[PDB]
């Protein structure tokens, strides 16, 4: 009736991003950062 | 302050300090007295009057 090839996709990007986010909960979306420090009286 | 060690630490330090450098060139205390005073300071050149 109809005449496919496996390519009619791309819709899943929502899921894909989600999955990635979760993996970047297991860690961090590119690397893990580093903190900041402070000073006295000038404070 | 408690957000961070050094932040908190500095807070502690100040709250320890009886005084070393609190040097109230400015201060929490205020009244328009303070701006009036400043106006006195900043007008012209300083004088006893």
């Amino acid at each position: 009736d109809i005449f496919m090839y496996p390519m009619n996709n791309e819709l899943r990007g929502l899921w894909d991003r989600i999955e990635n986010r979760i993996y970047n909960l297991r860690h961090n979306l590119t690397l893990d950062g580093k903190e900041i420090n402070m000073d006295l009286y000038d404070s | 302050f408690a957000n961070r060690y050094g932040y908190w630490a500095a807070n502690q330090q100040l709250r320890m300090f009886p005084e070393i450098y609190v040097d109230p060139t400015l201060r929490l205390t205020k009244t328009e007295f303070f701006f009036q005073l400043e106006s006195a300071l900043n007008q012209g050149k300083l004088t006893d009057d």
